[PDB]
RNA sequence: AGAUGGUAAGGGCCCACGGUGGAUGCCUCGGCACCCGAGCCGAUGAAGGACGUGGCUACCUGCGAUAAGCCAGGGGGAGCC
RNA sequence: GGGGAACCUGGGGAACUGAAACAUCUCAGUACCCAGAGGAGAGGAAAGAGAAAUCGACUCCCUGAGUAGCGGCGAGCGAA
RNA sequence: CUGUUGGGAAGCAGCGCCAGAGAGGGUGAAAGCCCCGUAGGCGAAAGGUGGGGGGAUAGGUGAGGGUACCCGAGUACCCCGUGGUUCGUGGAGCCAUGGGGGAAUCUGGGCGGACCACCGCCUAAGGCUAAGUACUCCGGGUGACCGAUAGCGCACCAGUACCGUGAGGGAAAGGUGAAAAGAACCCCGGGAGGGGAGUGAAAUAGAGCCUGAAACCGUGGGCUUACAAGCAGUCACGGCCCCGCAAGGGGUUGUGGCGUGCCUAUUGAAGCAUGAGCCGGCGACUCACGGUCGUGGGCGAGCUUAAGCCGUUGAGGCGG
RNA sequence: AAAAGCUAACCGAGCCCGGAGAUAGCUGGUUCUCCCCGAAAUGACUUUAGGGUCAGCCUCAGGCGCUGACUGGGGCCUGU
RNA sequence: UGAGGGCGCGAGCGAUAACGUCCGCGUCCGAGCGCGGGAACAACCGAGACCGCCAGCUAAGGCCCCCAAGUCUGGGCUAA
RNA sequence: GGCGGUAGGGGAGCGUUCCCGAUGCCGAUGAAGGCCGACCCGCGAGGGCGGCUGGAGGUAAGGGAAGUGCGAAUGCCGGC
RNA sequence: CCGGUGAAAUUGAACUGGCCGUGAAGAUGCGGCCUACCCGUGGCAGGACGAAAAGACCCCGUGGAGCUUUACUGCAGCCU
RNA sequence: GGGGGCCUGACUGCGAGGCCUGCAAGCCGAGCAGGGGCGAAAGCCGGGCCUAGUGAACCGGUGGUCCCGUGUGGAAGGGC
């Protein structure tokens, strides 16, 4: 009973081409060079949806900070207030009532001033 | 491992024992009209054991009915065949076997 | 195949009957110019011993 | 039954050890790792180290041959008496082999522990602290001789 | 003053269409092993081989100066060299 | 008289290797060379075995038996 | 037999038949009943065989008493080296003997593991002897054996081509189509190679003619690129082209975020430590026997066979 | 006619076929997926130091069931 | 598995040098070259990653720009 | 409550070749194989579905046997 | 330079700058900073520690082999 | 520790329980019986104040021993 290779070990190099598909030359093309950058994707995919938030968990504190320092305060003492609120409210994303409705936000300005000053 | 297919026709009725025949003579023709006589319309299969090797050529071109000798009582062929025949010739070794 | 006893430990060994392994004990036929009468009697008795005996066990096996 | 659907039970499925594979086993083969694994370590039983293996015991235990090595004296082999009980008569070695003892070791002797049926047991010999445990029962011939 | 497209010599990515190349799938006048049978041939020249032989013949095959063959008997019956 | 794929008898006959070195030992009378016997070869009718005042030429399979034994009693060898 | 798809029917449907033959192979595809054949049966003028039967012949066939004739020679036996038996000098026999000493005819001679006594077996130094046993160049049957990188090296003009003086080494290479029905003929052209027509069910089956992947080369088309620093990717958004129904999806990438290839050995990598140009195929813990543990099943003071013997030929039963 | 030169293009021992799949404590390779646990480079011996046997550390299955690490309190041992 | 390595500490060697070595405790890399600060930087700091989410709290470390976060308040200090 | 993980241990599965299942069934209204796909099942190795090509074999559910799963060995053959 | 024919070792892949640091501490490939339109052709050899025959060097292996000897054991031969 | 006397316990058969430790070892040891030494008796005596002064196993010599001893009786060899 002899069991040659046969189908088996073409499909599968031919799945590697499936992902790699717009890998530069021989990294699509080439399997056993496919094998590798899909090592890195797989790896590079990982951290950066890890990395995903923290890129917009950045941005959403500039545009926050823009929007502060347009009506006269840094956005530190910003979010205190809103803490000393007590408003868990504020999805960092959700601040971006900067071009979706500012008096919105721009009356979230100064329920800040309150506790503090 | 021999009694215990053997009851697996009898528990469910899969059985016969015979010693009438029709067919104690040399002829194809000379048995399935036995058959018909008896209850065997095609439908499932059957083993079949004699001491008579008049019999076996009366059914050894039979596809849905296999030969057997009384003595090499096969397990295999028993669960293969979905109904079971014997004759007394047989059930005097089965029975010096086990009996 | 068919494994070979060892003859050079059937000579030395004796299975019990329990499994276990029981040797003579060593140093009884060269150290003594006199050393410790106590010592020419712990010597002259069979003992057991622990992991090594299933090493042995199985350089015999059909004896 | 019919000739398929009559499977084996449960845990008895061999799937042996395939250790050529990716993720399975291991890249080496289930039990190698360090080196000096192809061939063979020896004999790990009695040897290894190259030390003084453990042979280092000594064999008194000696009558250990001589050169038309063993010799024809009969094998006394014993009894207990405990199922001597299963059955009862003149019982003789001839049909104590039957039974499931003696197997051709000859010369049986008799022995044990428990009642006896006064059953008149012929035998080769009989332990003395059980031949009173038998005189208050029956009779007991000897062998032939010797 | 500033802002901005915009050309592709050629390349990269992809889809389509082919060229070489021959894996995979299918087949097998081939081999592999088991059991039985059978078991020597030659100075009446063996095993093996050379050369030749055809109407034309390069090789194979067969055959041997009677040469892709001769004679008698036995099988078989429409084709054959 | 020579040939014959292997099988068989006799004449010669290693070393690597193992012993975790290596000389006795093993591999082994194996592989290889020689001569020869045929469909088989060799052996074969006790100056036998072995313990019973017992078996009965010889060969072959099983068991005895990895028993008894052999061994720098070490590797390991191995009957009747 | 007919009908119906189909180029082709053995396929499909209906109605039947044989069976001692329904095992197989072929025929345009899947046939028990088209073909050769299988079940079963008959069979050679000649050669051989003989192992079963028969004839003939070779050979062989009585006892008691007495006799003092013969019973296998440098042989037996002993020693010095030696081999075989599991016996490596060991208490070391027995068998064979290269050398030396050298008997006897049953009032004899060997043996039963030094030697001796008894007791028991055997009668050597002449030879022959079928059967039962091993092997497979050959023939047959068979296969949970392979299927063109496998199976012997050869499925094929292979022990060839090729290498070497030489022994010797020793490959690669199968596949049109069922049928050559294999392209008449016309045209470009020196031809080769192509276009057309035609055969063919199919030429997208064209004579290295079943399938045709991958590396590799090129033409056409969508996206991009000539202010840009790069394990060549990932994430986000926009942009271009396409698919799609809301919404969504495919392919590309301009900008921004991050980003030190794979395996192996190494304490240790991104590495100036090994390795790979790439692709495609062959390629690496199985088997036998014994044994420890585990487990599944059988019997249970019992449990179990091995060689072998009866029987269909992918049947088992005896065998203690 | 001496270098260890030459013996069929590499001679401190030619070439081929065989023992033969010699040996190798050395290098390198060891191929599919998922779940759970998860170490050691310590000690002793070793012609032993790249290796190997035993204990240690790991995994799994069965038999045990507060003992286990750590802490508090009581006692004792210690001589930097 | 029995070649380990780094750092803090207590010693020996070494020149109270060595990103040198031999020991003991502990830690971590090896097996965490997976993340964040240290520009970069295996073991320095934080912190054990089963997967997903454009959600929130935090440690180390940081808050003028690349670079997310006070050119924050009060009090001193230094002109290189 | 736990689920980073190397050597290593246990458990679970996917694929290939062949056999019982078969004188069975699927297959000319097109099998195995090869090109695709943004469809579906599975976390998985994988299994189904639509389209194209090819042209004749392929075999379910439960059992069984393996020459069984490739990314490297300055691996071998061939091609580029 | 034009016409015709047309290889090689090497090669994981490449979109291959410099400098100052880091880093098993010789960076096109890590951090920062500077420079640089795409693509060729002629030439020079500083880098790619470049291709190694497995470095001409050193060490290891209970490797090999040649040679030496009042190392060991045996053998031929020679005396006896 | 320095003197004197009497002695041979530098006994035999055992030996609970323990230190160290991977194995093998090594080391301490109360208790009893046979018999004895010393001392009026309690009691002590299984070498030395201790920690070093040593060698697995294989092979073989010497002396005893109810042992085995190959058909049997001696013998040869073996065994404790
Ligand atoms: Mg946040
Ligand atoms: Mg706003
Ligand atoms: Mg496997
Ligand atoms: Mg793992
Ligand atoms: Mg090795
Ligand atoms: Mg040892
Ligand atoms: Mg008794
Ligand atoms: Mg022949
Ligand atoms: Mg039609
Ligand atoms: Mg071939
Ligand atoms: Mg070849
Ligand atoms: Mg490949
Ligand atoms: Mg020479
Ligand atoms: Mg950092
Ligand atoms: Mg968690
Ligand atoms: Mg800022
Ligand atoms: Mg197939
Ligand atoms: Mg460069
Ligand atoms: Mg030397």
């Amino acid at each position: 009973p002899r069991a040659k290779t046969g189908v088996v070990r073409r499909r599968k190099h031919k799945k590697i081409l499936k992902l790699a598909k717009g890998y530069w030359g021989l990294r699509s093309k080439s399997f056993r060079k496919a094998r590798e950058t899909l090592f890195a994707a797989g790896n590079y995919a990982y951290a950066h949806r890890k990395r995903r938030k923290r890129d917009f968990r950045r941005l959403w504190i500039v545009r926050i900070n823009a929007a502060c320092r347009q009506h006269g305060l840094n956005y530190s003492t910003f979010i205190h207030g809103l803490k000393k609120a007590g408003i868990e409210v504020d999805r960092k994303n959700l601040a971006d009532l900067a071009v979706r409705e500012p008096q919105v936000f721009a009356e979230l300005v100064e329920r800040a001033k309150a506790a503090q000053g | 491992g021999l009694a215990m297919a053997v009851a697996d026709r009898a528990r469910e009725g899969k059985l016969l024992l015979v010693e009438a025949f029709a067919g104690v003579n040399g002829k194809t023709k000379e048995f399935l009209a036995w058959a018909k006589e008896a209850g065997l319309d095609g439908s499932e299969s059957v083993l079949l054991v004699t001491g008579n090797e008049l019999v076996r050529r009366a059914a050894r071109n039979l596809p849905w009915v296999v030969t057997l000798a009384p003595e090499g009582l096969n397990v295999y062929d028993i669960v293969r065949t979905e109904r079971l025949v014997m004759d007394l010739d047989a059930w005097e070794v089965f029975q010096n076997r086990i009996g | 195949p068919k494994m070979k006893t060892h003859k050079g430990a059937k000579k030395r060994v004796k299975i019990t009957a329990s499994g276990k392994v029981v040797a003579m004990k060593t140093g009884k036929r060269h150290l003594n110019w006199q050393k410790s009468g106590k010592e020419i009697r712990q010597k002259g008795r069979k003992f057991v011993l622990a992991k090594p005996e299933a090493e042995r066990i199985k350089l015999l096996l059909p004896y | 039954d019919l000739r398929p659907n009559p499977g084996a039970n449960k845990r008895r499925k061999r799937v042996g050890r395939g250790p050529g594979s990716g993720h399975g086993k291991t890249a080496t083969r289930g039990h190698k790792g360090q080196k000096s694994r192809s061939g063979g370590l020896k004999d790990p039983r009695r040897f290894e180290g190259g030390r003084s293996t453990t042979l280092m015991r000594l064999p008194k235990r000696g009558m250990q041959g001589q050169v038309p090595g063993e010799i024809k004296r009969p094998r006394y082999q014993g009894v207990n008496l405990k199922d001597l009980a299963r059955f009862e008569g003149e019982v003789t070695p001839e049909l104590l082999v039957r039974a499931g003892l003696l197997k051709k070791g000859y010369r049986l002797k008799i022995l044990g522990e428990g009642e006896a049926k006064p059953l008149k047991v012929v035998a080769h010999a009989f332990s003395k602290s059980a031949l009173e445990k038998l005189k208050a029962a029956g009779g007991e011939p000897v062998l032939l001789e010797a």
